RNA sequence: UAGCGCCGGAGCCUCGGUUGGCCUCGGAUAGCCGGUCCCCCGCCGGGGUCCGGUGCGGAGAGCCCUUCGUCCCGGGAAACGGGGCGGCCG
RNA sequence: UGUGGCGGCCAAGCGUUCAUAGCGACGUCGCUUUUUGAUCCUUCGAUGUCGGCUCUUCCUAUCAUUGUGAAGCAGAAUUCA
RNA sequence: AAUGCGAGUGCCUAGUGGGCCACUUUUGGUAAGCAGAACUGGCGCUGCGGGAUGAACCGAACGCCGGGUUAAGGCGCCCGAUGCCGACGCUCAUCAGACCCCAGAAAAGGUGUUGGUUGAUAUAGACAGCAGGAUGGUGGCCAUGGAAGUCGGAAUCCGCUAAGGAGUGUGUAACAACUCACCUGCCGAAUCAACUAGCCCUGAAAAUGGAUGGCGCUGGAGCGUCGGGCCCAUACCCGGCCGU
RNA sequence: GGGGGGCCACGCGUCCCCCGCGAGCGCACGGGGUCGGCGGCGAUGUCGGCUACCCACCCGACCCGUCUUGAAACACGGACC
RNA sequence: CCGCGGCGGUGCGCCGCGACCGGCUCCGGGACGGCUGGGAAGGCCCCGGCGGGGAAGGUGGCCCGGGGGCCCCGGGUGUUA
């Protein structure tokens, strides 16, 4: 059962292509596998785009099927898309993959030390919870 | 290579593949470039090309 | 003609040689679809040699420009009138496409004829392209997109990029 | 061309309780439960409507062969609703010229023995499908009655017992003998 | 140091072609559950395709002729060998690094099995196209051990289910312990958040 | 099983390749995953409800381990912890 | 592949009626190399040249037998597939 | 006139005088890897890259090497190169298809599916699907042993009409018997026919076991139209060395 | 022709139309590479030897002579020295 | 004869490294300008302003139908709310 659809005013995330990693708003459907799309606040010009290169999100903004970039901007700013997208967990893990790639060699050593200590502290509590659960039953 | 075409390719001094030459254009030149048309690729050069 | 890449849409004007008989020939304008202007002039001379009695040596190209799309940011219905050769017989058609540009619609038409009727680009002869209103369309494949509240999902997302995680552990998901 | 959306609709009555696990339709009511699995059709089934009065079948981006399967499901689910509410009854006569077709019923309706078909000494033993009960009826001379909930199983058992009594290496236009399906209907009327 | 590739749901030629390059690249590959491999096209067509292979024997002495192996593992091995220069000593050394099996042998039951998405049915085939299981195809051309392999696979699945429940028990225990020591792991966790490891 | 087998420091030849490990659900794809059991059945398992994630973060785009060494004195963490001999399960 | 053999398409007619159960003129399209031709590429410092006997395997364009469909199939017998 | 190139001339002279193949033109023959011509290019005399293999096909002709780049071909694996998040379509074969020569098919068909051309009728309510009614003249005249709306052939007109025609089916010696067309009944949105063009299927049968080169391939590794990127010949460019 | 930036323009003394030598000093996209730069190992087990002895692997690769349009030929001659 | 002396040439026993210069290549990153229909479109200025139109892939409304706690869905009228 489907939950995200291609309608007029669907926010999509562009996964690859030249405008990769950007949000766009679907303005009209040209063909079976192509939409006229426009991101006013994400620096995307109004252009044709295949459905293969967009990952559609759960954000719906209301504007007519032929309204121009001014009205799509006005609908984007009232719906306040750019902060809700960053508040969603999808952009948080995109930002996490960007941080882990930007991560340097000194940052690698510090993450190494902290992860080692945190893992040892977690494993000690795990062993204590094991022996507590075993001592309660047996 | 056909003999009539060999003679024109020698009068254009194109005796080897990927050889190039400058030819001024008139009726007597277009009617020879038509004879050697499938064997050459000619055109109008830029000043930077020269 | 080889339909290379996407086509560009050219306005080509030509005339005959001024003679003592015809001191000024009428100028003839044509709407050529070609990958470049060198192909466009050759197709102009082909079409005008078919219609009028005028050849490339007996005439000249007065103008050859690429005339652009007046509105490439709205989606339009394009009706294209065809004249093609089959293996046995030659036929006319009317086809409909949805595109932003006229040359993009004609480019789509060339792939459509090659796909469906195995018609090569030298047999295809475009004779009239017209912007068509949505109430004047005829093909149900084009008329089904004339919906103000259009809605569909992407039902079976086949996973592309099959070779960057090439040896993976989790099995791929197609539902999104 | 691919149609964007094709949908059809089954109106479910209030006597029937229906549930779905993906593309597996389960139907429960007065006579029992029927389960049919539809993972080979690749459509979208929706149990919309509060108290589940209505069932909707969707095909998105389908060709002409794929759009034919929608009302096939809408007929199968209606057949299950009809067979759980009213049931299925296949009344069938036996036609003979000289030798009376002797039909006896074994193991509470799950096996049927046919004797004296065209004067033969061979005994045709017909197994029935699980869920179908066969019985010799009354008020008619030579007639059997098949009972069940599944139209597939009932009619397939009727086809089995009809093809059991077939005439070999003769003119079948003249030797019009066998057990033939006469009437298809329900257990109780509507 | 070794690939273990699960054969279930994979297409036979695409999987075999992908294995054939990696095993020529000096890597040890072990392809497991060859009865779960499936072939595009309908089942009767694929059965006829194998029956035409069965009919091709040496007329004067069939003991020297083509060896028609009936196990699914040996069928997949025969497909991989046809994608290799097996009459040369680098091809034979490549064929030595391939190890095909039916079911999951007990070396590879407690080992994690990799998946090739470029050879899977659900990726490389349309959903409205029929396919043929190699296990049933081999069973109907003369593989005798479909029934034994089925019970031995089921007895393994009920055994690995217990391991999965014990693993989920430790997963609930570690997620409980993470909340229990959250006061004292707080300085070590935000430093993992600021470099993208735990966001 | 005949000068041979089984267990507990030295070196000499020869054959070579490698330069951390992943100790595991079943599987579905027009669908999944994990909790919760306040419900209902059982041999902790099975169904349903409910709550969370789903371009998989309880993510292989992943996880674990990470080695310069030793010494003195502290502050975190351990105290149920680190390593060394006989038995029971599987 | 002319010729031989085999198979189609159209259907004027035969079939008491009825083109196509079974056939099929006038035309026309093919297949095969178990017929004879046509050709001369291999072999003239030699490939033992007709049959029959013996023995093995293959083909199907199926005479019989297994399973079947159609008749101008009542049964029996017989045709077509 | 243009373009290009140093030319002219005299002795002596070997080998050859069986040829063959290809685009186009073309003779005889049913045809032939048949026989015989014209033109040009090849093979013979010649290796190299590609066509899996290969006298002649495509590219390109060759001193010994290094670097780079190409042609014709290709880029799932054999096997160098697409492991591009390539584009748009078409196609399911229980005989799929897969690249000049070239190595296997035709007429005729298909309510498989896709795209077109043309003509109808549809809210003055159509195609389905479930009834009435097909007769009065007339059992028409015609030719018959008789053909009565039905076995032949000239004809082919009226009434009542919501309809109804000297008429499409099954049958008798002529009878008897029986139904599409046309009209209303219910129902409420597009429907019907004739052609034509792609892929697939039928037509489609040979002998040792068997060949898109093989493995295999169906969100193609199939067909058509097309993008970038990549592979490499003795070919092209630069450089070294030998010889003329 | 009248009233801020680049110029391979910088003589003096006339007639007249237009109104034959300066020295020096260095730098270098300049007639084909040099360092006025270095580091390791080396006397009974190691250094160099492409070719020549044996073996291994990848790619390529049919036996020569001859007649012939065409030879690896199921065309002839040929055991070896 | 001594010096691990200076300049000039020739070179290292073997294995190696670096520097800059020049020739030939394959790439990458910036920056500047010309032409077109002296680009076509597009952005901002209340829809850039004012006035006049048009109609649908019809927004408000209004009505009709069917599942809801006023919000959705389907159809109809129609010219901007
Ligand atoms: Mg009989
Ligand atoms: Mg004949
Ligand atoms: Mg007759
Ligand atoms: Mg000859
Ligand atoms: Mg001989
Ligand atoms: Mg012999
Ligand atoms: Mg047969
Ligand atoms: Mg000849
Ligand atoms: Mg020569
Ligand atoms: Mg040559
Ligand atoms: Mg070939
Ligand atoms: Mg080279
Ligand atoms: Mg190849
Ligand atoms: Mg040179
Ligand atoms: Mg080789
Ligand atoms: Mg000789
Ligand atoms: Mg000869
Ligand atoms: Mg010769
Ligand atoms: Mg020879
Ligand atoms: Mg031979
Ligand atoms: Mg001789
Ligand atoms: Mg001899």
């Amino acid at each position: 059962v489907f939950r995200r659809f291609v309608e007029v005013g669907r926010v999509a995330y562009v996964s690859f292509g030249p405008h990769a990693g950007k949000l766009v708003a679907i303005v009209d459907v040209i063909d079976q596998n192509r939409a006229l799309v426009d991101g006013p606040c994400t620096r995307v010009r109004r252009q044709a785009m295949p459905f293969k290169c967009m990952q559609l999100t759960d954000f719906i903004l209301k504007f007519p099927h032929s309204a121009r970039q001014k009205y799509v901007r006005k609908a984007w700013e009232k719906a306040d898309i750019n902060t809700k997208w960053a508040a969603t967990r999808w952009a948080k893990k995109i930002e996490a993959r960007e941080r882990k790639a930007k991560m340097t060699d000194f940052d690698r050593y510090k993450v190494m030390k902290a992860k080692k200590m945190r893992n040892r502290i977690i494993k000690n509590e795990v062993k204590k919870l094991q022996r507590a659960a075993l001592l309660k039953a047996s | 290579v056909s003999p009539k075409v060999r003679k024109v390719l020698q009068l254009l001094r194109l005796r080897q593949i990927f050889n190039g030459t400058f030819v001024k254009l008139n009726k007597a030149s277009i009617n020879m470039l038509r004879i050697v048309e499938p064997y050459i690729a000619w055109g109008y050069p830029n000043l930077k090309s020269v | 003609m080889k339909a290379s890449g996407t086509l560009r849409e050219y306005k080509v004007v030509g005339r005959c040689l001024p003679t003592p008989k015809c001191r000024t020939p009428p100028l003839y304008r044509m709407r050529i679809f070609a990958p470049n202007h060198v192909v466009a002039k050759s197709r102009f001379w082909y079409f005008v040699s078919q219609l009028k009695k005028m050849k490339k040596s007996s005439g000249e190209i007065v103008y050859c420009g690429q005339v652009f799309e007046k509105s490439p940011l709205r989606v339009k219905n394009f009706g294209i009138w065809l004249r093609y050769d089959s293996r046995s017989g030659t036929h006319n058609m009317y086809r409909e496409y949805r595109d932003l540009t006229t040359a993009g619609a004609v480019t789509q038409c060339y792939r459509d004829m090659g796909a469906r009727h195995r018609a090569r680009a030298h047999s295809i002869q475009i004779m009239k392209v017209e912007e068509i209103a949505a109430s004047k369309c005829r093909r149900p494949a084009v008329k089904q997109f004339h919906d103000s509240k259009i809605k569909f999902p992407l039902p079976h997302r086949v996973l592309r990029r099959q070779h960057k995680p090439r040896f993976t552990t989790k099995r791929p998901n197609t539902f999104f | 061309m691919k149609t964007i959306l094709s949908n059809q609709t089954v109106d479910i009555p209030e006597n029937v309780d229906i549930s779905l696990k993906g593309r597996t339709v389960i139907v429960k009511g007065p006579r029992g439960t029927l389960r049919r699995d539809f993972n080979h059709i690749n459509v979208e089934l929706s149990l919309l409507g509060k108290k589940k009065k209505r069932l909707r079948v969707d095909k998105w981006w389908g060709n002409r062969k794929e759009l034919a399967t929608v009302r096939t499901i809408c007929s199968h689910v209606q057949n299950m609703i009809k067979g759980v509410t009213l049931g299925f009854r296949y009344k069938m006569r036996s036609v003979y010229a000289h030798f009376p077709i002797n039909v006896v019923i074994q193991e509470n309706g799950s096996l049927v023995e046919i004797r004296n078909f065209l004067g033969e000494k061979y005994i045709r033993r017909v197994r029935m499908r699980p869920g179908v009960a066969c019985s010799v009826s009354q008020a008619q001379k030579d007639e059997l009655v098949l009972e069940g909930n599944d139209i597939e199983l009932v009619s397939n058992s009727a086809a089995l017992i009809q093809q059991a009594t077939t005439v070999k290496n003769k003119d079948i236009r003249k030797f019009l003998d066998g057990i033939y399906v006469s009437e298809k209907g329900t257990v109780q009327q509507a | 140091q070794v690939l273990v590739l699960d054969g279930r749901g994979h297409l036979l030629g695409r999987l075999a072609a992908i294995v054939a390059k990696q095993v020529l690249l000096g890597r040890k590959v072990v392809v497991v559950r060859c009865e779960g491999i499936n072939i595009s096209g309908n089942f009767y067509r694929n059965k006829l395709k194998y029956l035409a292979f069965l009919r091709k024997r040496m007329n004067t002495n069939p003991s020297r002729g083509p060896y028609h192996f009936r196990a699914p593992s040996r069928i997949f091995w025969r497909t991989v060998r046809g994608m290799l220069p097996h009459k040369t000593k680098r091809g034979q050394a490549a064929l030595d690094r391939l190890k095909v099996f039916d079911g999951i042998p007990p070396p590879y039951d407690k080992k994690k099995r990799m998946v090739v998405p470029a050879a899977l049915k659900v990726v490389r085939l349309k959903p409205t196209r029929k396919f043929a299981y190699l296990g049933r195809l081999a069973h109907e051309v003369g593989w005798k051990y479909q029934a034994v392999t089925a019970t031995l696979e089921e007895k393994r699945k009920e055994k690995a289910k217990i391991h999965y429940r014990k693993k989920k028990q430790l997963m609930r225990l570690r997620k409980q312990a993470e909340k229990n020591v959250e006061k004292k792991i707080s300085k070590f966790t935000d430093v993992l958040k600021t470099h993208g490891l735990l966001v």
